[PDB]
């Protein structure tokens, strides 16, 4: 319940241009860059549970 | 494809052969000159009165 | 034309690719190397304002024709003109404008024309400054400096350089979907 | 400097030559021996300009201070001009004296540091060697009977090199367009002869540097090879 | 042309450095060939790298104000991309001074509110950003005098190594969030 | 029951950046970076079962 | 500057790839290989301390204005700085710290500032010398002793000494995810 | 500078086996102007490869006591690399001397209890790590004076065999097991 | 792509022929010095008073 946004350095979308953006605003970026990061314990959650 | 050569030894002198019979460094005229040997090609001597 | 302090950097940056710097080019039948990159950077100036951008695009501009001739006159200076909605009725013949549908030449009134004018290699943007600059150098590179590996950084800096510039154009006057434009503004509307 | 060479002869390997100075006239011998040692002493035959073997005569130390008082209008023939002066004794010693401001007329002395009551004392002056190496470029030879040398292109030198045999201390100046750098090289770590190969960096366009090696210390330099090691992109071809 | 700098001198230094030896203290147009020229490819790499817009040269509500008399404004060239406060911005550069393509004016009586990006030095910029426009300004130093495969190669690599760097310091400067920050989803989260 | 973060040191994320961030923080970083340990004895287990 | 104990070894692991052992390395015009390799040595700490790491980040420091002038001032030294929560409104503009958002630079009281301050080759831990000490190689090779092979080696083993580096951050400061940070310390409150 | 060991010769000397002669008892800066300089590069790995850590070299609970009327404790080249305890580490070097970056002061009262490592000789190491010691030191004096590729392909591809096998000797050395010797799930599994 | 040469009988003597014109080993100013073919380039002998 922590969302953290990675951006990717490497490449050409940044955040100042997310956020202040309004709903429906286009604004340049490539999505491959934004990602989120997930925790991936899948395997011992169903073990666990 | 980007060639390139340098003619090296200015001495030469005129040759009113064609312009594939040529050696380098020749020239089509060449006047108040001087073309010594270490010293590439000099203006000549001043004429004093 | 007229000596700019910002274009003969432009040329000097040309030929910063190869070689030395020239100096201030004011003369027709001159140094070759300046005059002939200064043609080229105007052909990619003439180009790269050709492409319509937010801010080249007058949109309601208002034409007038001569009031002797009864003719309004296009221009090379007039580099695209197109009209306000869709199905643009305009287009030059002889030096002219001209209607493809009232099949006529004569105006009486005035005419609204989507137009772009030619603008120099000032009053544009340092991003278009930059981007001109590298196109008219991978140019340049290519048609006397034949060199392979220049050519492929070149080409490698205009793809990063125009990458900057639709950075500027669509940040450049902020397009959105759903509250900006003629079909889904009213859709919106509660 | 100010030297006058007015003769020139050689018997079979001896170049006798009379030299004239600003204030005398001089007769020397120049022998093209090889590790023979010129004057009866000498450790390692000192490379002088100039070559006495004198005897320190009975009063010239002051009891008082240090040095002794050597004379050299009366170790030689008479007054000298300017130069550098050596004095070298039978051991490993060597003591440098620079010129005066005047040089060798107001101040005619010579201020040995030590007790010297009678002690084979060889004084001399130095050899100014000077030698540039060329410009560094490429030399590629063009089919057996001439030199070519290439010129199309940057040269970007990194190092070079100079290979000595059995040779003293010396100094590879490196100038540059707008810098100086000084490059020494010591001895082998008394004499200490060495026969390696002394690897110094030179950086810059090799169409500006210029590499040139000094020597004034008294020992031999046998300068037996060079060489250098560049970067050379080419933006063309040949054909 | 303009006066030396501490550091300015240590950048053209270190563009020298790609393939060339140390020059000490420019001051002319015939001290070094090499030195100058990289001297102008190191000033046009510092204009071009903060056209991109960054979270501290974006000067966000600044406030241009004409001259009295004159009742004109100037656009400059130390001016490097000027956009509106909010959307679809009306200003553009025409014969030196700005202008709106809506208004279709040149006159004004008030001020006028801009995202700004100035010009600034190659001092007065962040270290990241010092060593990647250093780093850029050897790349183009070294791809058009002294055209080697592998520098050339060795320099792109490390110019990529830069740019990651340097989108990590705008990242951590002025951080942007994304549901307590902006202007759409910050109004959906009150309660 | 014991979450560790393996983050990759040949990677960019670093982890001074992901927790001191409040949720819905941008921050850099890429997603292959962070993982996390899993304890992979899943035949084991349906045979122990 | 001042001749340092631990600094020669670097300047002669830098001539480690290429060729021989120089001494002490104290004058300015003089062996132009020591001093090359001395400014690489440098500009790569410089770097190294430049993308921030948790012994460098001093985190809740405060600075101090001029009582005369009233202008708190910016160096070189300073390497990167910004503020301690988020929307860093402080910048370098003339030598000097200025908001961009109070529009202002002169200040009354301090400053609490998340800050580099620029160290030394010494003063850093063994990974992170090991590591300036290899990439400054790589530089070194890759400018003026252009090998490929030697490229290719020190290419692989700056990447291990990142590998080793990013290991030692890690292991420095430990950071766990649910006990220690900001936003899910206060989501475990039973 | 150092003296002799008996094992730091055959060291050495295994160092110049993989391109050279065999020298004997180096005790010179100018026996061998290899031996030296393999010497050198050998003491510069003997550093790297302790700073990596592992289970025999953290010493876990040291204590460093500062001096009496300095008030003061001493960080040194020795040290190798220092922590604390148990978790965000406070502790680094500022001048020559430890330092807290929270507590903000570099005068200590009492002592202070580190994970250090500390600096050993070739000697007092494992055979292991002599052996990976002596392959990446011989991959490091190939790649700088003969540099040639069928040998530093064999040496790359001997030099992961070592660290295959020393990493055997970590995860040997200092049973580590999961769910019995750890700090969270011991006490989970205590009923 | 790192060239190297070795200039190797400095007997040489001065030629202020241009750059590009020389043999190598030659040298551009070259004072008391003595080119003997075997052993390279001696300082000379030392002329006994």
């Amino acid at each position: 319940s922590k969302v953290i946004g990675l951006v990717n350095p490497a490449g050409i979308t940044q955040p100042r241009r997310l956020t202040k953006a309004q709903t429906g605003d286009f604004v340049t970026g490539r999505p491959e860059d934004i990602s989120f990061l997930q925790l991936e314990k899948q395997a011992d959650f169903t073990v666990a549970k | 494809a980007l060639i390139s050569q340098s003619i090296k030894n200015l001495k030469g002198g005129i040759s009113q052969q064609p312009d594939i019979l040529r050696y380098p460094d020749q020239g089509s005229r060449q006047v108040n000159g001087w073309s010594s040997e270490t010293e590439g090609l000099q203006k000549r001597p001043p004429l004093v009165f | 034309n007229v000596e700019t302090a910002a274009e003969l950097s432009a040329v000097n940056d040309i030929l910063a690719s190869i070689g030395e710097p020239p100096v201030s080019t004011l003369e027709g039948d001159a140094n070759a190397d300046a005059a002939n990159a200064r043609r080229i950077l105007n052909k990619i100036n003439r180009q790269i304002q050709s492409r319509g951008w937010t801010f080249n695009i007058e949109e309601g501009i208002t034409l007038l024709p001569d009031v002797y001739s009864n003719l309004i006159v296009y221009s090379d200076d007039y580099l695209s003109l197109m009209s306000t909605s869709g199905q643009s009725i305009y287009v030059n013949r002889g030096g002219y404008v001209y209607d493809r549908t009232s099949q006529s030449d004569r105006f009486d009134s005035g005419i609204t024309v989507n137009i772009i004018r030619l603008r120099d290699y000032d009053e544009m943007p340092e991003c278009f400054r930059y981007w001109i600059v590298t196109k008219a150098s991978r140019q340049f590179n290519n048609r006397f400096f034949g060199a392979p590996e220049v050519e492929g950084v070149l080409q490698e800096e205009e793809d990063e350089a125009r990458r900057l510039c639709m950075e500027y154009e669509m940040d450049y006057g902020g397009y959105n979907m759903l509250d900006g434009d003629a079909f889904t503004s009213g859709l919106l509307t509660r | 400097e100010n030297v006058q060479v007015l003769a020139c002869q050689s018997i079979s390997s001896d170049m006798y030559v009379i030299l004239r100075n600003e204030f005398n006239t001089f007769l020397a011998r120049i022998s093209f021996t090889k590790n023979a040692i010129d004057l009866q002493g000498e450790p390692y035959r000192a490379f002088m300009d100039m070559k006495i073997r004198y005897t320190i005569p009975s009063g010239t130390y002051n009891d008082d201070t240090f040095t002794t008082s050597i004379h050299i209008p009366t170790i030689y023939g008479a007054n000298f001009g300017r130069g550098k002066i050596t004095v070298l004794e039978p051991d490993g010693k060597i003591t440098v004296f620079e010129q005066p401001t005047a040089g060798w007329n107001s101040d005619p002395w010579l201020r040995l540091s030590g007790n010297l009551e009678g002690r084979m004392v060889y004084i001399g002056f130095n050899i100014n060697f000077v030698y540039e190496f060329s410009k560094f470029l490429i030399k590629q030879t063009a089919d057996d009977g001439s030199t070519s040398t290439e010129d199309i292109g940057r040269l970007q030198l990194r190092r070079a090199w100079v290979n000595y045999e059995n040779s003293g201390t010396f100094d590879i100046y490196v100038e540059n367009q707008s810098s100086n750098w000084k490059y020494t090289m010591a001895g082998a770590r008394r004499l200490n002869l060495g026969t390696g190969q002394y690897r110094f960096p030179v950086v810059g366009n090799a169409k500006f540097n210029t590499v040139y090696i000094l020597s004034d210390e008294t020992t031999p330099l046998n300068i037996i090879g060079c060489g250098w090691e560049g970067n050379y992109l080419r933006r063309s071809s040949g054909i």
